C-alpha cells in the first residue's frame, strides 16, 4: 500500500533495500520499520519545489 | 520544444505557457522576501544589501504600505514591483471611493492578481516578473497572501521566495507553529533572512514591516536594529 | 508559590508541588507544563538527594496520569528518564524511555521525541551495547533533521555522535568534527556543555597521536575563554603523550584524579 | 542555451533575463565619455567631461549636462538623442506635475516618474527603451540635497554619489574609495573630489576647457552652470593643494 | 542517424545492465552531474538500485575537507572560514588551499596565514554578480 | 642599531624589506643583503628564519655567484645555522665547497686550517653512503700531504 504506482523493479529494490538496513545492524533478520524506510529510499523523487509553478493549475 | 517558448498567446503541445515559466523563474531570481502570518499579525521581510554604499538606502522600499491596514513586498523585478505598487493603491482607493470601507485584503489581492494577469493575455507585452507578498489585517484576522506573475494568488501561513527560497521554506516548515506571537515571527522573519542573508545584516540592510489591528507599518532602521541586535 | 521556590529547601518543594494542586488545572497546559518542568529542574539541580528526587518525579508522573495532562505526562516522564540516567538506575531509565518512546512515536511532539532518543542512545551507550546506542542515535538524527532542534539539542545531538563515534574507537576525524559542532553549538548557550565538549574535542585530538594541534587549539580565540584548570591538564596529558613519558601520563592522571578520571 | 531570446523586448529568456534591457545597458556607454554626481552636506555637483570634435562645433549647443527645471538639474550620457528625447519628456513631467499639483518636483519624484515611463517603455514590445542613463540633482526641504540616478530599465536610486559612462565601474570604486572615509564635503571638497576621479579615471589631467560642472545647493538652489572661471579657479585651487 | 545512433548505444546499454542474460558480480558505477536528465529506463532499480546525491559540503563536511587537505598544508581560523555560508564544493575547498599555498609561494614564506589565506579564498570564491540591479 | 642595542627590532627592521619582490635587475652581488639578515637574525638566534631564508633563496639561484667575496660570509653564516643545528655532513659539505673556489686558494696557511676544519667536521659526522662517497673522494686530495696528522 505505500507504493503508489510503483514499478515491480522498484519493489524488488525496496525488498533489497530493506535488506541493506538489515545488514547496517549486523543482523538477518529485518524488520516492519525497515521495509518503510526502503520504500521511503528507493521511491524518493524530486518534486515542483517552486510552488507557484505547482499552482498554475487549479 | 524552443518553437513554443516564444510566445505568450500559443499553448506547448504537452504543457503550458512558457514565457509564464520563465516570469517565475526570473522571479525566483530576486532579493529573498519571507512572509510569516502570526497569530495577531503579519510580517513581511526582505533583504536590502547592495554594492556601492554610495547607493541611499532610504532612497527605496523594498517594503511599501497600500493602505492603512495592508501592505506588501516582491520578489523580482524593481520597477515592475513599481507599477504594481502604484495599481494596488489606486484600485484599493477606488474600491474605497465605492464603498467608503478599508479595503478586505482577500479582494485586494484577488483584483491585483486580475491587473497582473491582464498583462499576460497577449503577446508583445511581457508578463510582470515579479512575484507579490501581501499582508493585511481584516475582520479579526491577519491575511498573508502570494500574487503570481502569471495571476495565481494563495494563501500562506508562512512563505519565502526570491533567490534560495526552496531552502528558506524549508527553514519555515521547521520553525513555523501556528500559535506564534509577532515579535516571535519577526525574530523567526530576521532568522530566514540571515540564514541565507551572506554578509552580516544591519538595520538597513534589511526592510522589514508588521500588520496588525493598528494598521500595517514599515519598520524603521531604529527598531530593526533592536529586534536584530535581540536576536544577534 | 514563586517565594517559596526562590527560597527552595527541600521541605517547601515538597510542600509547593501539592500546594500548586489547583494551579496545574487552572490554566493552559503549556504554561503549567513549563512551570513543573522549571520547578523540577530547580529541585534536581540544587538538591541532590536522589531517594527523595525519585520519589517526588513518580508522584507527579502518577499526578499528571491522574489529571490525563498527556503533552505534561510525557514532559516529566522525559524528565525522570534523564534523571535515572544521572542517577544511573539503568534498567528503570532504559525501560521508561522505551515505554514512552512506544507511545511517542505516534505523536506529533518530536522534540521531546528527539530527547526521549538521544537519552535511550546514552543510557545504551552507558551499558556497553554500542551498536544499539549508535542505531538509536541514527534513528535521533533522522527524526531531528526534520524538527526545529534548537541550538542546545542540535549541540547536544552532535555530542552524542561524537561519543558514538569515539567510542567505535575506527574514525576520529568525524569525531574530531562532531565535537566541535557540539562545542560551537554550546557557545554562549550553555556552559558546563561547552567545557566538557571541548574536553572531548582536545581528547580526540590527543587521541589522532597530534597533541600539535591540541596545545595550537588551547591558544585558539575561542578556547580562550574557556581556558583553565580542564584545558591544561588535557594539554598537560597531550605533552605526555607527545613526548612519550608514560611516567609523565602518569603524573598527569594522578593530576586528573580530581578533574579528569570521574568523568567517564 | 537561450540564443533566439536576444531579440524581443517583451519576451522572457530562460533564467527570467531580459536581454535587450542588458544591451540597452551596453548602449549607453556608446557615447564614451563619462558623468559622475557627489552631494555634500547642503550642496550637489555634477560633472562631465566634454569631448569637442571641432571648434567648428559651437560649444555653447553641445553641452552633455542640461536644466529640467530651475531648481533641478540633469547631467546624463548615452545616445545623444535619446539624452535629448529623455529631458524633453523628464521636463513635460515636471511641468505637468508643477500644473496638477501646484509645487516644485523633488528629484526622487521625477526619478519615480520617469522610471516608471521608462518601464512601460520596456514593457510592451512597441517602444526602444531609450538607451541613456540620466542623473537629476536638486535640493529639497527637510531632507537637503539629492541626487538620484535613472536607467533605461526603469530602475532609479538616490545615491550619496554616483557615475556613468565607459568609466563607470573605475569611477564607482574610486567614489566608494572616498566615502567610505566618511567626511562633510563641503562644496570645494565635493567639487575637487569628483574632478580627482575623473582625472584618475581618465588619467588626462584634462585642461579646464574640456570639462563641464553643475551645481546645486541650498544658498543657491537654482542649477547653476559653471562657467569657465569658476571651474578654472576650482581646479587651479586642486591642482595646487 | 546521430541521435539514433546514441539511443542505439543507450539502448545497448540497458539490455546490457539488466537484460535477457543477467550478469553475475558485475556491479556497475556511473557518475553524472544532471541526474534528471537521465532516462527512466536507466534509473530504475535493477539497474541503478542506488542513486546517491553528492551534495555541496554543509559545515562539518566543510571542516572534514579543509582539515583533510589542510594535512599536506602548512601550519597556518579555518573553523571561521568554514563558519562562513558559501555554496561552495570540494574542488573549492582544494582551490583555496592550493591557491593559498601558491600564494606563499609568490610571497616567499612557507606558512599560509590569514592575509595569504584569505586572499585565495577572495579569488577563489569570486562570485561577483555584475548584475544589474533592476534584476533584484 | 647596532650601535643602539637593538637586535630583535633590528633585525625585524631590516627584515622587512624583501628581495623576492626585487624584479628590477638581478639581486647579483649588489644585494646580498640577504646574508645580512641571516646575520642579524642568529644575533637574535631565530634559527627557523634563517633556514627559512636559505630555503626560499631558490627564486634567486640556489647558490650565491660564484668568483666572489660574499661567499665565505654566507657560508660562515650557513656553517653557524648548521652547527646550532647539530648537523655535519651539509656543513661538511659547504666546507668542502668553500675550498674548491679558487678565491681561497691564494695563501696557504687559510687552505691549511679550513681543510683541517672540513677534515675534523667530516670525522665527527655519521655514517652512511654519502659520507662513505665524500670521504674516499676526498682521500685523493694532494693539498693534505703537507700536515700528516690530519691525513692520519
Amino acid at each position: 500500500e505505500l507504493m503508489p504506482g510503483a514499478s515491480g523493479a522498484e519493489v524488488k529494490g525496496v525488498c533489497t533495500e530493506a535488506g541493506m538496513y538489515a545488514l547496517r545492524e549486523r543482523r538477518v533478520h529485518v524488520t516492519q520499520e525497515d521495509f518503510e524506510m526502503a520504500v521511503a529510499k528507493v521511491m524518493q523523487k524530486d518534486s515542483e519545489k517552486n510552488m507557484s509553478i505547482k499552482k498554475l493549475w487549479k | 520544444e524552443r518553437g513554443y517558448s516564444f510566445s505568450l498567446t500559443t499553448f506547448s503541445p504537452s504543457g503550458k505557457l512558457v514565457q509564464i515559466e520563465y516570469a517565475l523563474a526570473a522571479v525566483a531570481g530576486g532579493a529573498p522576501s519571507v512572509g510569516i502570518k502570526a497569530a495577531n499579525g503579519v510580517v513581511l521581510a526582505t533583504e536590502k544589501k547592495q554594492k556601492s554604499i554610495l547607493y541611499d538606502e532610504r532612497s527605496v522600499h523594498k517594503v511599501e504600505p497600500i493602505t492603512k491596514h495592508i501592505g506588501l513586498v516582491y520578489s523580482g523585478m524593481g520597477p515592475d514591483y513599481r507599477v504594481l505598487v502604484h495599481r494596488a493603491r489606486k484600485l484599493a482607493q477606488q474600491y474605497y471611493l465605492v464603498y467608503q470601507e478599508p479595503i478586505p485584503t482577500a479582494q485586494l489581492v484577488q483584483r491585483v492578481a486580475s491587473v497582473m494577469q491582464e498583462y499576460t493575455q497577449s503577446g508583445g507585452v511581457r508578463p510582470f516578473g515579479v512575484s507579490l507578498l501581501i499582508c493585511g489585517w481584516n475582520e479579526g484576522r491577519p491575511y498573508l497572501f502570494q500574487s503570481d506573475p502569471s495571476g495565481a494568488y494563495f494563501a500562506w501561513k508562512a512563505t519565502a521566495m526570491g533567490k534560495n527560497y526552496v531552502n528558506g521554506k524549508t527553514f519555515l516548515e521547521k520553525r513555523y507553529n501556528e500559535d506564534l506571537e509577532l515579535e516571535d515571527a519577526i525574530h523567526t522573519a530576521i532568522l530566514t533572512l540571515k540564514e541565507s542573508f551572506e554578509g552580516q545584516m544591519t538595520e538597513d540592510n534589511i526592510e522589514v514591516g508588521i500588520c496588525n489591528e493598528a494598521g500595517f507599518r514599515r519598520l524603521t532602521p531604529t527598531e530593526v536594529k533592536d529586534y536584530l541586535a535581540a536576536i544577534a | 508559590g514563586s517565594l517559596l521556590a526562590k527560597t527552595g529547601q527541600a521541605a517547601e518543594l515538597g510542600g509547593l508541588l501539592k500546594y500548586v494542586r489547583p494551579f496545574l488545572n487552572s490554566i493552559s497546559k503549556a504554561k503549567a507544563a513549563r512551570l513543573v518542568r522549571s520547578l523540577l529542574d530547580l529541585f534536581l539541580d540544587m538538591e541532590a538527594a536522589t531517594g527523595q528526587e525519585v520519589e517526588l518525579c513518580l508522584e507527579c508522573i502518577e499526578w499528571a496520569k491522574s489529571e490525563k495532562r498527556t503533552f505534561l505526562r510525557q514532559a516529566l516522564e522525559a524528565r525522570l528518564v534523564s534523571l535515572y540516567f544521572d542517577t544511573k538506575r539503568y534498567q528503570e531509565a532504559l525501560h521508561l524511555g522505551s515505554q514512552l518512546l512506544r507511545e511517542l512515536k505516534k505523536m506529533d511532539d518530536k522534540a521531546l521525541l528527539v530527547e526521549v532518543q538521544l537519552l535511550e542512545s546514552k543510557t545504551y551507550h552507558a551499558l556497553s551495547n554500542l551498536p544499539k546506542a549508535r542505531a538509536a542515535l541514527t534513528s535521533a538524527r533522522t527524526t531531528a533533521n526534520a524538527i526545529y532542534c534548537p541550538p542546545k539539542l542540535q549541540a547536544t545531538l552532535d555530542m552524542q555522535s561524537g561519543i558514538i563515534h569515539a567510542a567505535e574507537e575506527k574514525d576520529w576525524k568525524t569525531a574530531y568534527s562532531y565535537f566541535y559542532e557540539a562545542f560551537e553549538g554550546y557557545d554562549s548557550i550553555d556552559s558546563p556543555k561547552a567545557i566538557t565538549s571541548l574536553k572531548y574535542m582536545l581528547l580526540c585530538k590527543i587521541m589522532l597521536n597530534t597533541p600539535e594541534d591540541v596545545q595550537a587549539l588551547v591558544s585558539g580565540k575561542l578556547a580562550l575563554r574557556y581556558a583553565g584548570r580542564q584545558t591544561e591538564a588535557l594539554k598537560c596529558v597531550a605533552q605526555a603523550s607527545k613526548n612519550r613519558s608514560l611516567a609523565d601520563f602518569e603524573k598527569a592522571l594522578t593530576d586528573y584524579r580530581a578533574e579528569l578520571r570521574d568523568d567517564p | 542555451s537561450s540564443a533566439g531570446f536576444d531579440r524581443h523586448i517583451t519576451i522572457f529568456s530562460p533564467e527570467g533575463r531580459l536581454y535587450q534591457v542588458e544591451y540597452a545597458f551596453k548602449a549607453i556607454n556608446q557615447g564614451g565619455l563619462t558623468s559622475v554626481a557627489v552631494r555634500g552636506k547642503d550642496c550637489a555637483v555634477i560633472v562631465t567631461q566634454k569631448k569637442v570634435p571641432d571648434k567648428l562645433l559651437d560649444s555653447s549647443t553641445v553641452t552633455h549636462l542640461f536644466k529640467i527645471t530651475e531648481n533641478i538639474g540633469c547631467v546624463m550620457t548615452g545616445m545623444t538623442a535619446d539624452s535629448r528625447s529623455q529631458v524633453q519628456r523628464a521636463r513635460y513631467e515636471a511641468a505637468n506635475w508643477k500644473y496638477k499639483y501646484g509645487y516644485e518636483i523633488p528629484v526622487d519624484m521625477l526619478c519615480k516618474r520617469i522610471a516608471d515611463i521608462s518601464q512601460v517603455y520596456t514593457q510592451n514590445a512597441e517602444m526602444r527603451p531609450l538607451g541613456c542613463c540620466m542623473i537629476l540633482i536638486g535640493i529639497d526641504e527637510e531632507q537637503g540635497p539629492q541626487v538620484y540616478k535613472c536607467d533605461p530599465a526603469g530602475y532609479y536610486c538616490g545615491f550619496k554619489a554616483t557615475a556613468a559612462g565607459v568609466k563607470q565601474t573605475e569611477s564607482t570604486s574610486f567614489l566608494e574609495k572616498k566615502v567610505k572615509k566618511k567626511f562633510d564635503w563641503t562644496f570645494e571638497q565635493t567639487v575637487e573630489t569628483a574632478i580627482t576621479c575623473l582625472s584618475t579615471v581618465l588619467s588626462i589631467d584634462f585642461k579646464p576647457s574640456e570639462i563641464e560642472v553643475g551645481v546645486v545647493t541650498v544658498e543657491n538652489p537654482k542649477f547653476r552652470i559653471l562657467t569657465e572661471a569658476e571651474i578654472d579657479a576650482h581646479l587651479v585651487a586642486l591642482a595646487e593643494r | 542517424g546521430a541521435d539514433r545512433e546514441v539511443q542505439r548505444i543507450l539502448l545497448e546499454l540497458l539490455n546490457q545492465m539488466d537484460g535477457f542474460d543477467q550478469n553475475v558480480n558485475v556491479k556497475v558505477i556511473m557518475a553524472t552531474n544532471r541526474a534528471d536528465t537521465l532516462d527512466p529506463a536507466l534509473l530504475r532499480p535493477g539497474r541503478l538500485d542506488r542513486k546517491i546525491e553528492f551534495p555541496l559540503p554543509d559545515r562539518r563536511q566543510k571542516r572534514l575537507i579543509f582539515s583533510t587537505i589542510t594535512s599536506k598544508m602548512n601550519l597556518s581560523d579555518l573553523e571561521d572560514y568554514v563558519a562562513r555560508p558559501d555554496k561552495i564544493s570540494g574542488a573549492d575547498i582544494n582551490s583555496i588551499c592550493q591557491e593559498s599555498g601558491m600564494l606563499a609561494v609568490r610571497e616567499n614564506r612557507y606558512i599560509v596565514l590569514a592575509k595569504d589565506f584569505e586572499k585565495a579564498y577572495k579569488t577563489v570564491i569570486k562570485k561577483d554578480e555584475q548584475e544589474h540591479e533592476f534584476y533584484k | 642599531k647596532e650601535q643602539n642595542g637593538d637586535v630583535k627590532e633590528a633585525a625585524s627592521i631590516l627584515q622587512e624589506l624583501q628581495v623576492e619582490t626585487y624584479g628590477s635587475m638581478e639581486k647579483k652581488e649588489r644585494v646580498e643583503f640577504i646574508l645580512e639578515q641571516m646575520r642579524l637574525c642568529l644575533a637574535v638566534k631565530d634559527y627557523i628564519r634563517t633556514q627559512i631564508i636559505s630555503k626560499k633563496i631558490n627564486t634567486k639561484f640556489f647558490q650565491e655567484e660564484n668568483t666572489e667575496k660574499l661567499k665565505l660570509k654566507y657560508y660562515n653564516l650557513m656553517i653557524q645555522l648548521d652547527q646550532h643545528e647539530g648537523s655535519y655532513l651539509s656543513i661538511c659539505k659547504h666546507y668542502r665547497a668553500i675550498y674548491d673556489t679558487p678565491c681561497i686558494q691564494a695563501e696557504s696557511e687559510k687552505w691549511q686550517q679550513a681543510l683541517k676544519s672540513v677534515v675534523l667536521y667530516v670525522i665527527l659526522a655519521p655514517f652512511d653512503n654519502e659520507q662513505s662517497d665524500l670521504v674516499h673522494r676526498i682521500s685523493g686530495d694532494k693539498k693534505l700531504e703537507e700536515i700528516p696528522k690530519y691525513k692520519d
